[PDB]
């Protein structure tokens, strides 16, 4: 479950 | 790929419903127009083709 | 959604190379033969359609 981490 | 080839069907792009980079190259399952059906398509080509679609998909799951 | 539909495609399984749970239904990447190309099928059709190669697969992934 991919999630862009920023 | 050996693997995606969702645009090859010629059916309208409309949503993002996953993604995977397991066989390397990422990949998104894509979900068409109208019907239940999805595939799997290069993130490479949908960056190209449906942009609008790649980056909802991005910004619905961005984290901090 | 309707993802897994390789078998629909009438080529012949050679050797299930990947599988997932994640959307759903367990679902295998199916190889097939004479063919670079790969596609998800269901599980559950493919241990009627190809046993020995479902086998094959859960075979050379046994851990104790």
């Amino acid at each position: 479950v991919p999630r862009v981490s920023l | 790929n050996d693997i995606a080839r969702g645009f090859e069907r010629g059916l309208e792009p409309e949503k993002i419903i996953g993604a995977t980079d397991s066989c390397g190259d990422l990949m998104f399952l894509m979900k068409w127009k109208d019907t239940d059906e999805a595939d799997l398509v290069l993130a490479k080509e949908a960056n190209v083709k449906c942009p609008q679609i790649v980056i909802a998909f991005y910004e619905e799951r961005l984290t901090w």
